[PDB]
């Protein structure tokens, strides 16, 4: 209506919670050990890579 | 003569005439066991 507002008369306090991530797991590769394992002629044929 | 092998996970039936040598464990090794060979340590096992 283009004569009337509505103002509160009261009001609440609220305490919210937002969650966000923030990191994630530092992960490391040693990529001569997951292609080759241990395998001596195996790591030779890397360095061709 | 055709010779067909198989190569399973079971008990070796014929072998190649490998001399054998004895266990060095908790060494880095080069090892051949009944063909399978890797490298590794070797250590005893709770293994089932
Ligand atoms: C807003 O509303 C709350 C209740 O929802 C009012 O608090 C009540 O006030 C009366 C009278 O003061 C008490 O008898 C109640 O026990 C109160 N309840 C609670 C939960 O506090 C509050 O007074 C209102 N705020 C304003 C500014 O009027």
């Amino acid at each position: 209506s283009n004569n009337t507002i509505a103002i509160p008369t009261n009001f609440s306090i609220s305490v919210t919670t937002e969650v966000m991530p923030v990191s994630m797991a530092k992960t490391s590769v040693d990529c001569t050990m997951y292609i080759c394992g241990d395998s001596t002629e195996c790591s030779n044929l890397l360095l061709q890579y | 003569v055709v010779l067909s092998f198989e190569l399973l996970n079971a008990p070796a039936t014929v072998c190649g005439p490998k001399l054998s040598t004895e266990l060095v464990k908790n060494q880095c090794v080069n090892f051949n066991f009944n063909g399978l060979t890797g490298t590794g340590v070797l250590t005893d096992s709770s293994k089932r």
